[PDB]
């Protein structure tokens, strides 16, 4: 058993929708993604959850940031302070 | 109200009935004969998947 980089998996990309320090995600994979999430607080406040039927979801993101991982697709960041003006 | 139909021998003439329900919602999507009374987006508008 070697350590090949097997031609390997990629999940669809995520319909990114703003809101109020909140991301709503409509999202739409192919097969069962797990996705998390670490919100950056020292109170980190993660989620994990297959998603494998198409799911709006929602992330209460903080001032600080958040960060977003559609499956084997790399780590988004996002930076969220207001918008309620 | 007014129309006839002199179709026969008689004349006749129909409603308007008052049960204005139409089954049919303002928006509707049609799929072959199963018809749904969708809000559809718009033209021009749909998120993609949905």
């Amino acid at each position: 058993p070697v350590k090949a980089k097997c031609i390997a998996t990629l999940a669809p990309e995520p319909l990114v929708e703003h809101k109020h320090r909140t991301l709503i995600l409509h999202l739409h994979p192919d097969h069962p993604t797990l996705l998390t999430t670490r919100s950056l607080g020292s109170d980190a406040n993660p989620t994990r959850q297959w998603i494998e039927r198409p799911t709006t979801v929602n992330f209460t993101v903080t001032g600080e940031g958040l960060e977003y991982t559609w499956g084997n697709h790399p780590p988004k960041r996002v930076w969220a302070q207001e918008s309620g003006e | 109200g007014e129309t006839p139909a002199k179709i026969g021998d008689a004349k006749l003439i129909i409603g308007p009935l008052s049960s204005a329900w139409s089954p049919f919602d303002n928006k509707v999507v049609v799929y072959g004969h199963e018809v749904y009374n969708y809000d559809f987006p718009e033209y021009g508008t749909g998120k993609a998947g949905s």
